[PDB]
């Protein structure tokens, strides 16, 4: 059921940030020419628990990672505001099209480089069948 | 050595190998500071048109992601000084000069051979 | 008795996916010319438990890995559909020719590269003697 | 620098070293999008015949698996632009151009030296 | 809340060491020409606990690191004096603008190189919502 | 580029550098399949005599074990095509063609420069 | 007393496989010219336990590893039949000339390469003094 | 080997390649000690004007931080000896002589080719 | 308080060894010309415990490492004798100028190289406030 | 006290295998010209226990490693006999000049190389003060 | 090619560069076997005097231990075949030929360039 | 190969490139032994004056510690044999010859090219 879960997550993100420059998986993307803040969307799978004896009750868990990438030299305040904006749209106990949010969005530590910096933001999902 | 002779030779060579049609601009940032409450104030930028030659196009790979970007080296004359950290736009795409190696035999830089890296590309 | 277990797994996979382009162990394979979705079949052995005091009661466990490989640039939805199709044919408690399925097929995390992406799907087998 | 002269000489050389019998096509994709529910819409593709020369065949090894594949470099003229990410079929096997290094001294690419990698081959 | 917490910490450092060579994050800094002691300011984020069952009581923790950099050849006593001075300004249970100090400053082991040495000093922050 | 001229010159040079006394054979396998129970059927093999030159003998070390083996490179003409994975016996000892680099400028391979590795030797 | 233990293990293997191409330790071996299946014999030492207070009651444990190697391309049926043949000659409770088999032979996981594939098979030995 | 001839030729060549306008100084430290209570006494420093040529400018990267620094190599004559650990200021910025390779064929150093590294830069 | 603790350690070492060629931190040293046994002095910091609920009772611990370096070719009896001499002067329960020794000196394993050998000797310090 | 203890161990070995070639630490050595079995003697220190509350009851433990090195190509029978000879001269509860043997000699696993093989032999020592 | 001419020229060159005074022997081992009770039987050895030239002396380091050993390469003619695993004594010290690269253009080895490694030295 | 001629020319060249004023000594150790109680007896040393040329000064870094040392190579004639492990003092600083590569074409070493490393320097 990872198909529909990823579909729902892609649906939500596109709904709010469709205009904002973003990267989708396995599609050829070109970073902005002037150099700016785009968003990297990644969907990481997890485990499927077997919560029964009949072997007919299982749940799926996946991790969604949204990364804010900004040019080096500008400074780090706008990236934090954007991370807060993303984190305040993916709260706990939110019912997507199919499934729900097991855990909220946690702003993590910056990953630095000489050609761009990234602030990872990730959350989880869950479906019970 | 008559460094002036070397300077004029280098300038004529760079003018020989350059293409006038290619539009290149140099962008430099101003002062930065922080207010009394801890927040910052954005710095101003200045755009200075330049011209020169380029060499060695090189691609970039990021963990197998389908992100397309390229890096490039350049050659410039001694008109505007090019310190590290500035932004140079080759043809619209902005490149950050990580290293700007000058011809090092005198006080004046004589010539610049900056190393340009594509900006806003993740690690 | 890993011989017969691998034979049974090969029997099942081929039974349903004989036509689909696939790679079998130790045989010279050529990826599709146009560039498409082939299936990599791997059989990973495990441990042999001694569940007795007479030393005459032992069981074998093996792990079977089916990997969907697809070209870069196309996108990731068809690969997930094929993974779901694979996982819905290898359910729990399925009795093969010799041996049974201890655990079902779990869709794992994408392994990326610049010349192809792969989705690992693996399940377990067991036999008691 | 009569770049036109350089372009004409490069085209003459590439035409000298190529084999007309070899059929090579260039494939480019169109726009991609997503519906209102999150599912995708496949993009269209266009096939453009091309011609050129090749060099440096190089093979691939995958964790000891008996999978046979090869990589190869090519040289082309400035007729159809070759961006990174496109697909070029050398003789029916599809190769993805990871990097397409152009001869860089002017606005026009003058010539291309793409790096082709075999497609649908696992890591 | 990391955005606000970061600002508060930055304010404190600036209030006392405003007139000191230092490196603010993501802004182009040039080390002193004559060669001297500057201060490096780094803000490392952490985890956000969910200390409730209503899922509406969260706390944030971040780690702030100030590093004293001094040239090789001078000797190590002035760096220790500066580290002590910094540590005696970031005591436990301190009212910042928003939040407080969970744990005080810790003078850590020197990091050596042939072009400069650094003595890391770090402390923690905490806010409750 | 009269590739026929290049082909005949390459053939003449190779035949100049070979030793006729050395017996070399090319071995190719047939089709492989599986029965209705999952077991496999062995594939047939065909032996084709060949001739050519060799170069670069190189030894092999395995974790300090006293196992002696060697690897050699070869040069051949465009008489029998040499795909990767085939077996070539230099003087009785069977070598597997890990990579067979052809002279790449045309449809026909013109010449082959296979990389032979000793078979049945551990890693 | 690892000397006599290895001597006894060498006693047995040769008894059943003195003709099949093989490899003995520290002696120059050449793989078959045709290219086929040989056997690699390795003897790995272990622990010497002290099961007393008088310090005059000790036992020695060693691991014997025989590995079957087959050329790339042939396929896997003969390797597994040969592994069964090896395992059925090394059962539990076998009294060698000096020593016994603490644990029997189990077939391990395939180790693959591009110039040869091997199936490790190992068992244990023991003597009490 | 009339080393005096080699020395004078090297001095002439170096003086040919230098720029007199560039101000460079050599700084050496004195004795260091400790009091009877365990604390230290700072050492004295002496500045000696020098002149020479430079070569090979090279940049520095530190864990992706936006810190700009550079390293340069130098060539000097045998007027003032340059031991490792001394400080040389190229144009105001202080460089530490990590290694000072002399022309090694005699008792006198003949010439120096020190390796200068930017000081007070992070690891 | 690492300032005064390092001061006391340097005081003791100098008191007894102000003649033997020795290396102090961050000062340019030249190994002996003839080639001989010098002493490398290093001061490694540690943690500061919070042994109270008032947050006003802390203890500081540091590790001091004295390493005897001796040329290759000579032989090792002089190095061990000097290590014993060093360890018999830094016994447990010794009151330095500020603070005390928490654990005595232990002779560690030789670190070898082709241009010199070193035998590390280390001990700990502690101060209460 | 590692000094005297090391001497005692050195004495016993020399008292028995003085004729055999051998390597002593820090002292230059040339392997046999013809090529044969030399012995590598190493002394590895351990921990120092404090078995008291008055902090004046301490004991030392060290590990001694003697290794038989033999050329590649000869075979492995002489090395094992020499290992047995070494192990039967270093039994448990043996009183040296200044100390005793805590644990006896354990013949370890062969360390292979293309220019020679080694069989490590280790035993422990103890002194109580 | 008249490989005989190449052989005689190589032999003449090796004789030119060799030193007659240096005594070198080649040692080859016989058959090895195991008795019915598992124990092994030592193999016999044969000593064959040889002569040739040497090149490239190299030292060896072992974990910083004060152990002195050296490795060296050699050149020999096609009088006695030199398979890998044999023992060659340069001047009393025994060297094991890890790799014996022959001149590979014919059935006969023409010449040998063995790689000799010092024996009884731990890795 | 009149090795005597080669030896004479090598000696003439080394004498041409050396500096007589530089004082260099060669130190060799004697026998070592142990008494009945396990303690050792120190070995005697002998000092032999030598002369030669040097090349390639190279510095050393130790974990960022401010320790200054250098390494240097040398060339010497076949007057006093130079084995590995001996000590050579260039100008008072003692260097240990880790490797002493001789010219390998004859029984006599002809010439030596020792590799000298600074002694009493920690790893």
């Amino acid at each position: 059921m990872h198909y529909e879960l990823s579909a729902a997550a892609r649906a939500a993100f596109l709904s709010k940030y469709r205009d904002f420059p973003h990267y989708m998986e396995n599609r050829n993307f070109t970073p902005p020419k002037d150099g700016g803040m785009w968003l990297r969307f990644n969907y990481i799978e997890g485990d499927t628990l077997y919560l029964s004896i009949d072997r007919k009750c299982k749940s799926y868990i996946a991790i969604v990672q949204i990364g804010v990438v900004f040019p080096p030299g500008s400074g780090v305040d706008e990236a934090r505001l954007k991370a807060k904006e993303i984190a305040d749209f993916f709260k706990d106990g939110k019912m997507l099209n199919v499934g729900y949010i097991f855990e909220g969005a946690i702003v993590h530590q910056i990953v630095k480089h000489e050609s761009g910096w990234m602030i990872p933001v990730r959350f989880t999902v869950r479906v019970d069948t | 050595m008559n460094y002036s002779q070397i300077e004029r030779m280098a300038r004529k060579g760079v003018a020989f190998f350059t293409d006038p049609s290619r539009p290149m601009n140099l962008i430099k940032q101003g002062e930065y500071g922080y207010d009394e409450n801890g927040f910052e104030i954005p710095p101003m930028e200045q755009v200075i048109p330049i011209s020169g030659a380029t060499r060695r196009p090189n691609a970039r790979e990021i963990d197998g992601e389908t992100i397309r970007a390229s890096d490039i080296l350049g050659i410039f004359n001694n008109d505007h000084e090019i310190n590290e950290g500035d932004y140079i736009e080759i043809d619209g795409i902005r490149h950050v000069v990580v290293d700007a190696r000058p011809v090092q035999a005198s006080l004046e830089p004589v010539a610049y051979r900056p190393v340009l890296r594509r900006v806003s590309v993740g690690g």
